[PDB]
């Protein structure tokens, strides 16, 4: 929630819903990181 | 260096040769004799400058009152007729029979969607509509992302059913109609006659992105005009994908703004501020809403959010009433995603009467808190709107003027006035036309009084389209001169007529594109912008001028005569003539028509040959086969009559003229016989000009042709091998030379083009004009112009016999009044010849503009044609620039210096002409330039918007529109 909340202002109209920008989906998405499903997705949106 | 003497002795011989030459050889004093001698086979009727405006004026209120009666009667039936249905809910035994247009017309189709049946029309052809049309039934338009057979629009095409009844009966009372439309606030737009769609959905490449809730004259009749403040939330919190989404919405919100309506935009973040150099309210017209969209697309979003600073911001500038406005209805539009301050102090102390609506915006995909804005909404009479992609946009930024009717049907028969629109291209491609507008209330128990739920609404707008010919067709302009012509202005300022209104949208700005961004097949959409051309943009401004339309903007007759530089056909002279205005208002609506009569026009012809033997003799000379008798014969394409129509192959419009005076003769019971009798006439005096004179001497030193333009329409060049270089308009109302020559009062040498590819220079000659003076019974009249086509070669000849060819002592060139190049003394100059003389030689014409020999006037072409830049063609706006003699001085005499060097220059005006002989020092001799002086038109972008704001045109605005009903409701939101 630090480093990516509210980094997420990409000016394109795909929808990335494994963001981290309340508490609740920043949980989701570190338990989705943790199990290892597509957590290769919630880098790259990360990165850029 | 010569003296003053023997060059004004060089320059007394070139004019006593050039006038001499081109006086006898093309025939002036002949025709104005014979225009005199028979004196008898016509007559001189005078041109009441006064009456032609009142007649014109009383017919075209007399064509826009039966435009009203014939929209009065839709508005009755579809009130009735909506008042009594039913609401059925289950279309499938009961289906609607309907044509629905933009569908594949094969006879093999059988669509049966589930509810209703389609129509196969038969579609004949047509006039007035350059297309196919089926009078039997109505067709119907649903905007492309609407279902077509859900139960909201099953109902309005089920009692919309009951409009062909008065379509037809319309049209049979007044046969002359165009496109009757009934256009619903459910997209569901239903015109007659029946046509197919222009733009298919899928049939063709491109997409129909069509919506009557957006059209000109709908939004104009749905609602009373307004003062919109668009107040955008560009804190840190709408960045990202709502701003991007916020942009689009401003900039089809501004697209829904006509002329009447004044718009701001503000932005707000934690500071409020304007988005662009305009600080206040504007107009909201083409090039406003241009800035100002191009402003919007600038912003960045950064920072906290505050209301309060923004509302303030946004109440005070609509509390100024310095500036002109349309001060009707004050809104404003919050563009945010959504806060936790609903700042109920602000609305305490700014709008405590609610007297200012304020429609909010929550736009995109967010997990903010939408109540206070909700609040917001529904507290100040307002309405909100949530805008979560970009489909939603159009459908949402349209819905605001469904509140904005309120007030207006809760009026009653006091808000039914029809309501003309501005001038725009019709979609179904007629050309331009204006649209007569009326509302239509939704009326289900005004008898008991008690629904007031729905009935806060409005049902749709009607319409009936008037075309620009139907006007041209009563101001009848083939009369007057080619320098006389009628002209009606809004009261706006916008012009309605004009010899200068042209079918191409109004341009702004220099056109950019990008094609490295640019996907081959997605079809980037086209624009609906009115033809919106202002009165002070169409000629050329003087401070009279300004006068004029101010004053008869505000309905007032009236008339000046006064002495204005005209611009001629071609956009490359000027002249300077004396003109009369005289205007009038449109009784019935809220129009003024004037009419430019110049001097020399206040009387003309009428053609008084009733003897059968003198028409059909003269109507033996026009044949095709007899022009080695009276030279190579023209013809204007007018309407003479109702079955020949104007080809534009003009042998052939000649052939089917012979063959139709051959049938019928003359007498023509139901046919324009003034035009033919004229056209008669004037080539009977045209064909004893050539017999009896021009044919004596078959050929002469260096006259390569001599034509003999008249009104009428008969043009004449004699030698028949020398008709095919002749690349003028038929029409003698569009020739520039004619009118040129017309306004002079001495030979006018019209100068080539250069480098146009077409044979010009050496095949056709240079061109010498003069019109025809006669005096009947003391009164001057002008009836036709005579002229010469000089050849080139033998003109140097003469010319150089220390002139001497190629010389590289001193150049000896001669202009006319504009600057081009007409016989040089380099053999490297006079192979370019018709060139600017400030593109080849720029130093010393920049000087002679300097000293004051010529003069110059920028304009702006708002309707031009360009090739974008990267930052087939696009609307852009071109300044051009016309040269022209200012003093009456004959020579002028000097030296100009440009470092290190001087040259010597004397110039000379010939006599009786518009020529200047100038003999200056070789550019061989001294090194110099400036730069390339080029007069043609330049792709430009002014003038500047935002600094005239500051000071703009005067303009009188709709006294009566409605807003502030006490027993509205506003419990929606």
């Amino acid at each position: 929630m630090q480093l990516f909340g509210g980094r997420y202002d990409f000016e394109d109209t795909e929808v990335r819903r494994s963001n981290f920008d309340n508490f609740p989906q920043a949980l989701i998405s570190v338990f989705q990181v943790l199990t290892g499903e597509d957590w290769n997705s919630v880098m790259y949106n990360g990165i850029m | 260096f010569p003296s003053a003497v023997t060059i004004k002795s060089w320059v007394d011989k070139m004019q006593e040769d050039l006038v001499t030459l081109a006086k006898t050889a093309s025939g002036v004093h002949q025709l104005v004799d014979i225009y005199e001698k028979y004196q008898d086979l016509y007559t001189v009727e005078p041109n009441n400058a006064r009456q032609l405006v009142e007649i014109a004026a009383r017919d075209i209120e007399k064509l826009l009152s039966n435009r009203s009666k014939a929209l009065v009667r839709l508005a009755l039936e579809a009130e009735k007729v909506q008042a009594a249905h039913q609401w059925r809910e289950d279309f499938a035994s009961n289906e609607v029979v309907y044509y629905n247009a933009k569908d594949d017309l094969d006879p093999e189709k059988n669509d049966s969607e589930p509810g209703s049946q389609r129509i196969k029309p038969v579609f004949i052809d047509d006039a007035n509509f350059r297309r196919q049309v089926s009078y039997q039934h109505a067709a119907v338009h649903i905007p492309t992302d609407i279902y077509e057979g859900s139960t909201i629009v099953l109902n309005e095409l089920n009692w919309t059913s009951a409009l062909d009844d008065v379509f037809k009966k319309n049209r049979e009372e007044d046969p002359s109609l165009l496109w009757q439309v009934f256009g619903s606030a459910t997209g569901l737009a239903r015109y007659y006659p029946a046509s197919p769609w222009v733009d298919n959905s899928r049939t063709p490449n491109k997409i129909d992105l069509y919506d009557v809730r957006r059209r000109p004259w709908y939004i104009q009749g749905a609602a009373s005009p307004k003062d919109m403040l668009i107040l955008v939330d560009v804190s840190g919190s709408v960045s990202g994908l709502t701003l991007k989404l916020i942009r689009t919405s401003v900039s089809e919100m501004l697209e829904t703004l006509s002329d009447d309506d004044f718009v701001n935009v503000a932005s707000f973040n934690s500071n409020a501020q304007d988005v662009s150099c305009f600080q206040h309210l504007v107009q909201a017209n083409v090039r406003n809403k241009k800035v100002l969209k191009d402003a919007v697309n600038n912003i960045t979003a950064k920072g906290i959010t505050d209301y309060k600073k923004g509302f303030s911001f946004a109440f005070e500038q609509l509390l100024n009433y310095n500036v002109s406005r349309a001060n009707c209805n004050k809104i404003i539009m919050l563009f945010t995603d959504g806060g936790e301050e609903r700042a109920q102090e602000i609305f305490a102390k700014y709008n405590k009467d609610k007297k200012v609506r304020v429609f909010t915006f929550s736009v995109g995909q967010h997990n903010y808190d939408r109540g206070p804005i909700q609040w917001m909404a529904c507290e100040n009479k307002g309405y909100y709107y949530e805008i979560p992609s970009i489909g939603a946009i159009r459908i949402n930024t349209q819905e605001y003027l469904d509140v904005l009717g309120r007030p207006m049907v809760l009026a009653g028969d006091k808000a039914k006035q029809v309501q003309w629109t501005n001038v725009y291209l019709d979609a179904l491609e007629l050309g331009l036309v204006i649209t007569g507008t009326l509302p239509v209330f939704n009326i289900t128990g005004q008898f008991e009084n008690k629904t007031n739920l729905k009935n806060q609404l409005i049902l749709g707008v009607m319409g009936v389209d008037v075309s620009l010919e139907d006007i041209k067709r009563l101001t009848p302009r083939f009369t007057l001169c080619p320098n006389g012509y009628y002209f009606a202005i809004d009261p706006n300022g916008y012009v309605l007529l004009h010899p200068n209104l042209q079918p191409k949208p109004i341009g702004v700005g220099i056109p950019t594109i990008n094609l490295r961004k640019r996907r081959p097949n997605v079809q980037n959409p086209k624009s609906q912008e009115p033809v919106t051309l202002d009165f002070l943009d169409a000629e050329l401004e003087n401070d009279i001028k300004v006068e004029i339309r101010n004053k008869m903007i505000d309905g007032e007759s009236g008339e000046k005569t006064f002495r204005t530089l005209v611009k001629s056909q071609d956009e490359r002279y000027i002249d300077k003539g004396n003109r009369t205005y005289t205007w009038t208002p449109v009784n019935g609506t809220d129009y003024s028509l004037a009419l430019v009569l110049p001097t020399y026009s206040f009387y003309y012809i009428k053609a008084k040959i009733e003897e059968t033997i003198t028409q059909a003799r003269y109507s033996e000379t026009l044949k095709p086969d007899n022009f080695e008798e009276s030279g190579y014969t023209f013809l204007a394409p007018r309407d003479y009559c109702s079955d020949l129509k104007p080809s534009d192959n003009n042998t052939e419009f000649l052939l089917n003229f012979n063959e139709f005076i051959d049938r019928k003769t003359p007498n023509n019971p139901s046919c324009n016989t003034d035009l033919i009798n004229r056209v008669l006439l004037d080539a009977g005096f045209t064909n004893e000009l050539v017999q009896n004179y021009w044919s004596k001497q078959k050929n002469i030193k260096g006259v390569k042709a001599r034509f003999v333009v008249t009104d009428g329409g008969i043009t004449r060049v004699y030698p028949k091998e020398a008709g095919e270089n002749w690349q003028e308009n038929p029409e003698t109302y569009e020739d520039s030379f004619y009118k040129r020559s017309l306004d002079n009062d001495n030979y006018v040498f019209t100068a080539p083009y250069f480098n146009k590819s077409g044979p010009g220079a050496y095949e056709s000659g240079i061109m010498v004009s003069k019109a025809v003076e006669i005096y009947i019974q003391g009164k001057l009249l002008k009836p036709a112009v005579v002229g010469i086509k000089i050849d080139v070669n033998s003109w140097i000849e003469n010319f150089t016999k220390d002139c001497k060819r190629n010389s590289d002592v001193m150049d000896c060139v001669i202009l006319d009044d504009g600057g081009f190049l007409l016989m040089a003394n380099h053999d490297d100059y006079t192979n370019q010849i018709g060139r600017f003389f400030g593109e080849i030689d720029p130093s010393l014409m920049r000087h002679l503009v300097n000293i004051s020999v010529y003069a110059f006037n920028k304009s702006y072409d708002y309707q031009s044609v360009c090739e974008p830049g990267a930052a087939s063609k696009q609307s852009c706006i071109t300044e051009q620039t016309q040269y022209f003699f200012d003093n009456d001085s004959k020579s002028f005499s000097g030296v100009l210096d440009c470092g290190n060097c001087s040259r010597i220059f004397h110039v000379e005006k010939l006599m009786n002409t518009n020529l200047i002989f100038i003999m200056v020092e070789s550019k061989g001799t001294c090194p110099c330039d400036t730069r390339l002086l080029i007069q043609a038109e330049q792709t430009s972008d002014g003038p500047d918007p935002c600094d005239m704001v500051k000071q703009p045109r005067y303009r009188k605005g709709p006294d009566v529109c409605f807003d502030n009903n006490v027993l509205e409701d506003y419990t929606d939101c």
